[PDB]
């Protein structure tokens, strides 16, 4: 089966440089030419860059054409997107893609977020107000980077919990809240935040 | 570059449904024109390529036509499976262009939303920063208005909204406003109202306290 791994991804200071790699297998790589597009957060598509099957010919989006450098290995079945200057608007989910002439086949793709900001474990606040349904909830704020997992009552109450996607704040940080409606018990939610190794619980009365 | 307009941005169905999606390119593309699926945190699939000719694996009930500037992409007999987000997609020149793309939605009838309102924890008043939230839990449609009111005064620039996916279960969605304010600002004002405009109910409803 096609497949097509990208790898590379990850929080890079802007201005710094970058490597994103495509592992491609199941196909004849060195005969098929290869694209790179991206998808910023909340918007479509963006076509990046292309490449022929020799890597003779490149063409490049104006956005980061002088900037972004697009390359391939077919003894090593590995497409190249070498970034350089990177800017904020650079941040997006970089998708590797195969084209012919399956006119293309995508892999998962691969993160890069642009930011100065540092590695931060979020602040747990609770959320209680001050009729039937109640509502309750969790307030994950000031953290960096994506993502959060947040359970509640360690993964046993599923129903009617509500976890937000994270919004940017101004601070370059990310904030997040968890909600859950219950019958008017103890409810406590639980907050994982892998990349500053944070692992919190809080409950909510 | 050769700008497609993709409508509608979102669109509401139901299982068995028929639906159409339109692509307008700003010039002439002849037939180089393809379509997307796409689900969240899923990489695209192309369905369509060559404006009509469909590719391998996929369905049937998907079918693509016109050619010059105008394009549709039809779905006979809607599958729960089908719900998710198409793009429209042109490689006749560089650079290659996309769509907005259309969020096809579950069609469900109107439900109000459940709103709550939060003031900010004791605990994050200690820090210098109070946030105020404000919930309006499964309802239907999608679109809301939510007013932050400061001792009746409107709030502006300083909430964030984050919606939630469209429920798998009753279809409907969730929405969190979040007033931002400072320890000192919060302190110099007594009511907090979030009101809250949804067809689903009859008038806007107001949930505020008093600090
Ligand atoms: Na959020």
């Amino acid at each position: 089966e096609v497949q097509l791994v990208e790898s590379g991804g990850g929080v890079v200071q802007p201005g710094r440089s970058l490597r994103l790699s495509c592992a491609a297998s199941g196909f004849t790589f060195s005969s098929y030419g290869m694209h790179w597009v991206r998808q910023a957060p909340g918007k479509e598509l963006e076509w990046v860059a292309v490449i022929s099957y020799d890597g003779s010919i490149k063409y490049y989006a104006d956005s980061v054409k002088g900037r972004f450098t697009i390359s391939r290995d077919n003894s090593k079945n590995t497409l190249y997107l070498q970034m350089n200057s990177l800017r904020a608007e650079d941040t997006a989910v970089y998708y590797c893609a195969r084209t012919g002439e399956p006119q293309y086949s995508w892999g998962q793709g691969t993160t890069v977020t642009v930011s100065s900001a540092s590695t931060k474990g979020p602040s747990v606040f609770p959320l209680a107000p001050c009729e039937s349904t109640a509502a309750l909830g969790c307030l994950v704020k000031d953290y960096f980077p994506e993502p959060v997992t947040v359970s509640w009552n360690s993964g046993a109450l599923t129903s009617g919990v509500h976890t937000f996607p994270a919004v940017l704040q101004s601070s370059g940080l990310y904030s997040l809240s968890s909600v859950v409606t219950v019958p008017s018990k103890t409810y406590t939610c639980n907050v994982d935040h892998k990349p500053s190794n944070t692992k919190v619980d809080k409950r909510v009365h | 570059e050769i700008v497609l307009t993709q409508s509608p941005s979102s669109l509401s169905a139901s299982v068995g449904d028929r639906v159409t999606i339109t692509c307008r390119a700003s010039q002439g593309i002849g037939d180089d024109l393809g379509w997307y699926q796409q689900k969240p945190g899923k990489a695209p699939i192309l369905l369509i390529y060559g404006t009509s000719t469909l590719q391998s694996g996929v369905p049937s009930r998907f079918s693509g036509s016109g050619s010059g500037t105008d394009f549709t992409l039809t779905i006979n007999s809607l599958q729960p499976e089908d719900f998710a987000t198409y793009y429209c997609l042109q490689d006749s020149n560089y650079p290659l262009t996309f769509g907005g793309g259309t969020r096809l939605e579950i069609k469900r009838t109107v439900a109000a939303p459940s709103v709550f309102i939060f003031p900010p924890s004791d605990e994050q008043l200690k820090s210098g920063t109070a946030s105020v939230v404000c919930l309006l839990n499964n309802f239907y449609p999608r679109e809301a208005k939510v007013q932050w009111k400061v001792d009746n005064a409107l709030q502006s620039g300083n909430s964030q909204e984050s919606v939630t996916e469209q429920d798998s279960k009753d279809s409907t969605y969730s929405l969190s406003s979040t007033l931002t304010l400072s320890k000192a600002d919060y302190e110099k004002h007594k009511v907090y109202a979030c009101e809250v405009t949804h067809q689903g109910l009859s008038s806007p409803v107001t949930k505020s306290f008093n600090r």
